[PDB]
């Protein structure tokens, strides 16, 4: 790096950076299967099973309601 | 014009259109079929979408098989209070990943501002990096510093299908490496006559780097980001400008070109850190000084403007504002010349001016008189 | 006046304002207590606050129960090493939503940014949204984008009282749906004679809406976001402006109304992306061209201002500096008309100018010749 | 939507867009109950439930040093 | 000069600079081993770097007590299916700290932009507040009021230096409290005069605060931050100005200190909130009127400027844009005056001025005449 | 606090808040230790210890490849 103060404007110029530009965008679309867990029921109260499964059905859910383009119009 | 102005928030912008864009593609319903056919012998396959990208495709599937495979035969008769709590402990780690891709597309409304581990694992972007279409010098610097590329990519809900939870990543190509940059800071110069002031300060500051024959100019603090000599910019986030636009740096006042500037009848202190050092605006006012880490204050400086180097110095303060220096090595020069602003008359200054050419300050004072 | 600058940061202090104001309320003593009564036979109460404010007040109590129902028992004598590991595994479960809830409101000082999952879940947004003081259209439209509701809200603790952690979320209530919004882009507009050069540019890009009787503009980026036809905007964020300045859009060196601009005495090219489309304004010194992702580069543009349509292409570059164009379907027209630009004399223009009307650009020519 | 693209500006107006505008605050308070997690205590040594508990005193005492309003002056 | 544009991003650099330097010294690999030295018998130690600076040092050594002294036994063989899943809940404990630090540095590319619970716990937060270089009262207000310390502050790695993770933590050092600080807010102040109009608006609005002999001003949003009568500002993000700054306060026509001032010759209508009231300016073509959260609307405002106290109202409006009043007590005091601008002629006014010493407006006038 | 109104220029002045002025840094310094779990191997299959552990390792790994100075040129 070399630096130069250029005394008749207050002001500096540091030179010998190298660029990282950039220039495009690569697409990397992902499919995260959940498996049917819909289907599935836990009738025997509360366990940890039946909480987990609930984290995992209501975020099932919740995610549909999610829109990055348009507006949901049910 | 205020060319910061005119480029503030175009990078952001041209990057959610450039994925909305994407994502309307990959929306339809025969798009998101044909993309799961082709993941349906492996984890992993190249694909050209039908408006004639060419895009990565990736399966995710550990939960699926986890439900299908272990889960659901646990769950004979819709009773959970099972003996074998490995199956409960088992799930929380399975569906982990998927609760937090949840959390970041619901927090965000779909549209994620970078890309977490859970969008993309370390694995995952170390894959996507290599299927760029660059070349190897490019892709192995992003290899070698991928959490750069991890902070500058984003993502985007596509929808639930079925079962099946379908984003993209938008991953930044850093196509170009290894061209010139180089960064313009700059203070207020004043010149005093009489207790009256004539200042001027560069309106030209930030980033400039070369790539394919031009010159561009990135005006804005979050354009740019540095790690070592190397500086990642955002081209769309750049004003591309002439080439004589270097010669603000060597004859400011002789030049042609226009020179930005703006102006003041009243001066400001401050200090303008620099790459290997800083500049000292120190007027009428405050007191400045520079110090040591080890030995305390070193000196008083003078008034006016004032270069300060990391080996002179390792803080400058203003008053009692403290600003550390850099400790980067490098080669310091100083080209001399008079200060533009001590060829003002005080008394024939203009009213204040902002982002004006600087020959257009020359021509107030004289089509004034 | 530069009206971006005014109207800029205005929302965030005055939704912060309105928060806090409420929270001054909660936070006394007998306001505490008399929300821990009405919460006591019921998880979901509505109440009137002393100073008159109607709020909905939630009460989350599983890691209560759990502590004094199983846990305590489990723990006799205080010896924690039991041989019932559930127990464990199930108190880490029932204490995340807390423990996450104490690192937002650690990491910012009380107020969180924007609602978490932990803050609000699902269930929980659902029932503050159906209980919202508004019509059931704006009521349904919030209610099925729900996720835009969260981004737009936030959280503040008022405290910890006894082992009750209470703390309030505000959530945006989005009262008027589907009248009319429209958005102005634009780039600079060039005219050249003999070398030197007269340029313009649109001071009031953005978004436009209107409301009751009146148009406000709002200036800046974070102030609006689409999805689909869609904006959502914060009021808070806006100017109110005259009708009449919906004449930039149409006679804009003729109106009244003043049009605001900035001029420069030298050409900036670069692209504005619209909706449907890009202006292009390509000057001396860079080469345009109009790109396809399906056949490459189709065309150079020719210098001065085009008018581009994602039909026409699906990229525009300015020298090697791309923008994606968007993909959304419309129509668009053509509103032909001699460039203001063309009708200065480059040799009698102003000094630059930043954000001035239209007018006092002519008036400035004018008076002095 | 409908974009002009007015020529004698280099200016385009975009129209047909539906306006969601914010215009109030819903506040939602919230009490969450942790129950009495301070007059528990484990005295046999390291134990996951100890550590759980642990965090939990922890987190409640921090919670108190947290203010949106006004400085603790203690 | 526009301060709040010198200003901008600044305090920002200056921290990241600082941390960087300091972490050029701490990544050496003789300055990692002498700090692996110094916490060979202790978890905590305060040590001085080879530059000179003064750090505290801090041993986080749980995860491997665990791996070396524990699940090694366990795994006897390759094997890891065992019995005990104690085990494997444990691990999945005493791992996640470092799991969070890994997810915080690969998001952000080495640099945090805050101080996560698991870059510094609570305790940890509290022995490094209580080590730093000020006195008694400053760290009394950070030890209390520690969230504010961690909101500003941020971490950096050092780097993984065999299986040790090394990185440092930057704390805002409170080292001045208890000065006074003021803040000025504004609104435009117009005059008519047969349907033509001159418009002034303070551009000096934002915190003050002094500090040993100097007066500080902070023109940006974002670089000081209230908690009731207390305001943390930074620094490095304000300007020196003369004490007589404080006269644009009380002659701001007559003072000579150059009180920078915009102009306009059309109205803007707009809402100032203040700490204790709002200014609303109200001009031709909009409706402004102040409510009460309990009997409705109070009174429609008349055209002009107008001070509404929050014991008057508690909202103020535009048309239909809504404006929450604080609840904050305080003496509230007119001090009446000829509003500057209605001694303008808009007949003779100036073009559009924006960030310009007001007796430059002035004397624009009188040199156009 | 007391708050003037400056009616001669519509403007406010309120007065009485108190300076909280951040004037320095404070670095520490931490070292955490992971201990040696890349001599680690398991081999038996699928198992909660495994997935744990192999976290462990993945996270360590990909902590080496962040860099907050310079670029890794390997
Ligand atoms: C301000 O400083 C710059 C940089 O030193 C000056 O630019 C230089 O001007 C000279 C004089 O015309 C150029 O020399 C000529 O170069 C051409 C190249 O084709 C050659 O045909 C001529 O015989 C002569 O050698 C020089 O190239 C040029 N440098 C650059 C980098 O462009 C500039 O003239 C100065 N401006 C003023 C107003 O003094
Ligand atoms: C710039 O263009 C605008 C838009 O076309 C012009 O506004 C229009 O001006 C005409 C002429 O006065 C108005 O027509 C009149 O309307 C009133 C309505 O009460 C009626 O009493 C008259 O007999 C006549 O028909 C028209 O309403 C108006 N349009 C709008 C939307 O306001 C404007 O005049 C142009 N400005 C210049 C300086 O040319
Ligand atoms: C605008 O208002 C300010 C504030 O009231 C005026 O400042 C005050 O000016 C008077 C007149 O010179 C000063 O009084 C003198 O103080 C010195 C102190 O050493 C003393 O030697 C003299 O005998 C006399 O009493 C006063 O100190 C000063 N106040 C402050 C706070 O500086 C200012 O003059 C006004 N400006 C105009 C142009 O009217
Ligand atoms: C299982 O779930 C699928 C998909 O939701 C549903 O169509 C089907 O009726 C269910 N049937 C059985 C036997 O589980
Ligand atoms: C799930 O079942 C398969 C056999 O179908 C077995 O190989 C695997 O280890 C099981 N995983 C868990 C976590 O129980
Ligand atoms: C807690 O105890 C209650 C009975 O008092 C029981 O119904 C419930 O299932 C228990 N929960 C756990 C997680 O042990
Ligand atoms: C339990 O905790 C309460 C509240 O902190 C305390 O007042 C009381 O002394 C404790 N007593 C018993 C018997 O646990
Ligand atoms: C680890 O082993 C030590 C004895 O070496 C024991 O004291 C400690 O409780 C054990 N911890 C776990 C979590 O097994
Ligand atoms: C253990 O790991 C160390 C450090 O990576 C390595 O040098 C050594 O060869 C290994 N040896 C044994 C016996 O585990």
């Amino acid at each position: 790096l070399k630096e130069s103060y250029l005394e008749e404007s207050c002001s500096t110029i540091t030179e010998g950076y190298l660029s990282v530009l950039r220039t495009g965008w690569y697409t990397n679309v992902f499919t995260l299967e959940v498996g049917d867990v819909e289907n599935l029921t836990c009738a025997d109260g509360p366990s940890l099973i039946k909480t987990e499964l609930d984290l995992t059905k209501s975020a099932l859910r919740e995610l549909r309601t999610v829109s990055a383009d348009q507006l949901n119009r049910e | 014009f205020v060319l910061g102005a005119i480029a503030l928030g175009v990078a952001e912008a041209a990057a959610v259109t450039a994925g909305v864009a994407i994502a309307k593609t990959i929306r339809d319903e025969s798009e998101v079929t044909a993309i799961k056919n082709a993941l349906k012998k492996t984890n992993e396959a190249v694909s050209t979408l039908g408006n004639g990208v060419r895009v990565l495709l990736t399966a995710v599937r550990e939960l699926k098989d986890f439900v299908s495979k272990n889960l659901t035969r646990a769950i004979n008769k819709n009773k959970c209070d099972i003996p074998d709590l490995k199956m409960a402990v088992s799930f929380s780690q399975f569906n982990r990943r998927f609760l937090n891709i949840v959390r970041q597309f619901s927090d965000n409304a779909g549209i994620t501002p970078a890309i977490s581990l859970d969008l993309m694992t370390d694995a995952e972007l170390a894959r996507a990096v290599s299927n760029m279409p660059t070349s190897a010098g490019q892709i192995k610097l992003m290899l070698e510093n991928r959490a750069m590329v991890r902070r500058k990519g984003f993502g985007i809900l596509i929808g639930v299908y079925g079962s099946s939870v379908i984003y993209m990543v938008q991953l930044p190509i850093f196509g170009v490496i290894d061209t010139p940059c180089w960064i313009v800071k700059a203070a207020p110069s004043c010149s005093e006559k009489k207790g009256n002031y004539a200042c001027l300060l560069r309106e030209d500051q930030g980033w400039y780097c070369q790539n394919a024959g031009s010159t561009v100019y990135y005006p804005n603090e979050k354009d740019c980001e540095t790690r070592g000599d190397h500086v990642f910019c955002d081209t769309a986030a750049g004003i591309n400008v002439a080439e004589q636009s270097k010669e603000c740096n060597i004859n400011i006042s002789t030049t042609n070109y226009p020179c930005k500037v703006s102006t003041g009848r009243h001066p400001i202190s401050m200090v303008a850190l620099s790459p290997l050092g800083a500049l000292v605006a120190c007027y009428k006012g405050v007191s400045c000084s520079i110090g040591s880490n080890r030995v305390g204050i070193i000196k008083q400086l003078n008034k006016g403007c004032s270069y300060i180097t990391n080996q002179d110095a390792d803080t400058v303060t203003i008053d009692n504002t403290v600003y550390q220096l850099s400790k980067q090595e490098g080669e310091q020069h100083v080209i001399k010349g008079r200060p533009v602003s001590s060829s003002f008359d005080p008394d024939k200054f203009p009213e204040d001016q902002f982002n004006v050419a600087l020959d257009q300050v020359f021509e107030s004072i004289e089509n004034s008189q």
